[PDB]
């Protein structure tokens, strides 16, 4: 019975000069720390136990206590930053890296998990694990001809820990470390386990969340087609990270955006823009807005894939945050589109849902919508149809909303609305 | 750039 | 995703 010990009892055994007594007390600690109901992490720390557990990690002659202390420390490091700091301050990082070479797979697996929790705390501990040299021995655990010969849960823990070494910003991970890890990530992105695939996508989503140079590192490895494939998965835990990565990539250059289009991404958006999960719809529309902010041949691909009606749809009815991203998508479209393309947008029914959003209580969206209108009127000037458009806006309740906005707090608001009235409604 | 980031 | 994981 190593179930239900007190912290006092645990200390009494760990302080005995008896390796087996110490092993029993350490397993008692592990069991305390792995219960679902409020594990006593702070009590264990305050008792002074972390250095003892860390020293046990190196008892190569007694693998069972290696395992139990590894598990106990993993769960202490699963806590707050203060609690994770206590494990790091105990010297655990070099000890856990040594354990990655254990002949016992359940012990090296536990060291992988622990290092994951430590790197997961944030930039500084992530960089400290990398400085202690964790990356080489981690990648060596995956150097096998066929990943399917590894145990499912073992491979899942490795992938998870690798994703945490790619995670966080200010600063982003070291470029040399990212180069070392990317080949393996690419391989894991082609493995058939849903969990490996979700964490592999999260990892790529972290790496692509930066300057164009970071994006380029990823795009150069050729993973965009595989990302678009996973974008079409049925498992929402895969789609979510894959969509986030595609969206990061289209914040880049027009040349990087094009590789996403060339890979087929736009064919998946009819479903993404009608997806029942609000965050999918939000992220798909933000991605669309960064695509309508590209070249005119790229706006044209949006048109050819039949996505303008779906943007009209999201503008008409969706969570407000999604509608806001849809408005951005329209302003970018009208700002960089041809005349023919802006005409098409109007013929798809954009004006009424655009007008209905002017009575929203968000200052920024109103600015966005007014810019878009302005842009459309400019295209109507070029066709000398500014009157037809004025009538249209009048017929759906639009002129009322624009005139009311003239007497509105913000400056850009009253300036832009007053301009429109003077210029097209006189 | 009209492109917006996260 | 899930920053940090406890083993139960």
């Amino acid at each position: 019975g190593t179930v239900n010990w007190s912290v006092e009892d645990i200390v009494k055994g760990i302080n005995s000069n008896n390796l087996e007594s110490q092993l029993q007390a350490t397993q008692a600690a592990r069991k305390l720390l792995s219960r679902e109901k409020q594990p006593p992490i702070d009590n264990i720390i305050r008792a002074g136990l972390i250095p003892k557990f860390v020293s046990f990690l190196g008892k190569t002659d007694c693998s069972p206590i290696q395992f139990e202390s590894a598990w106990a420390l993993t769960n202490i490091a699963s806590g707050t930053s203060e609690q994770t700091k206590a494990v790091v301050d105990g010297g655990a990082i070099p000890a856990f890296i040594s354990l990655l070479a254990s002949p016992h797979a359940h012990i090296s697996e536990q060291a992988v998990w622990a290092l994951g929790n430590i790197a997961g705390d944030g930039s500084a501990f992530r960089d400290l694990v990398i400085k202690h040299g964790a990356i080489d021995p981690l990648l060596a655990l995956l150097a096998v001809p066929d990943l399917s010969t590894l145990a499912c849960g073992y491979l899942r823990n490795l992938t998870w820990t690798l994703s945490n070494l790619c995670r966080n910003k200010n600063p982003a991970p070291p470029l040399d470390a990212v180069e070392q890890i990317l080949p393996t990530l690419v391989r894991l992105l082609h493995h058939n386990d849903p969990e490996v695939l979700a964490d592999s996508c999260w990892a790529i989503s972290y790496l692509t969340d930066g300057p164009n140079e970071r994006i380029e590192m990823v795009v150069k490895k050729g993973v965009v087609p595989q990302l678009v494939k996973l974008l079409g998965a049925t498992e929402l835990p895969i789609v979510t990270p894959a969509l986030r990565a595609i969206g990061n990539i289209v914040t880049g250059t027009d040349e990087q955006t094009q590789k996403v289009i060339d890979a087929g991404a736009l064919a998946v958006f009819p479903s993404l823009l009608t997806n029942p999960k609000t965050n999918i719809q939000k992220e798909a529309t933000w991605t669309m807005s960064n695509i309508t902010a590209g070249r005119q041949d790229q706006i044209q691909q949006v048109v050819n894939h039949g996505l303008v009606p779906f943007l009209v749809g999201v503008l008409s009815k969706a969570d407000f945050k999604t509608q806001k991203e849809a408005a951005w998508a329209i302003t970018n479209y009208t700002s960089g589109g041809t005349v023919e393309q802006i005409v098409y947008l109007v013929h798809c029914g954009i004006i009424e849902p655009l007008m209905n959003l002017l009575s929203a209580k968000d200052t920024k969206i109103i600015q966005v919508i007014l810019d878009a209108i302005s842009n459309i009127f400019q295209a109507a000037e070029k066709l000398g149809e500014t009157e037809k458009l004025s009538i249209m806006i009048e017929e759906c309740g639009g002129l009322d909303k624009i005139e009311a906005l003239q007497r509105h707090e913000n400056e850009s608001v009253y300036k832009a609305s007053l301009n429109l009235i003077e210029k097209y409604f006189s | 750039t009209k492109k917006r980031r996260r």
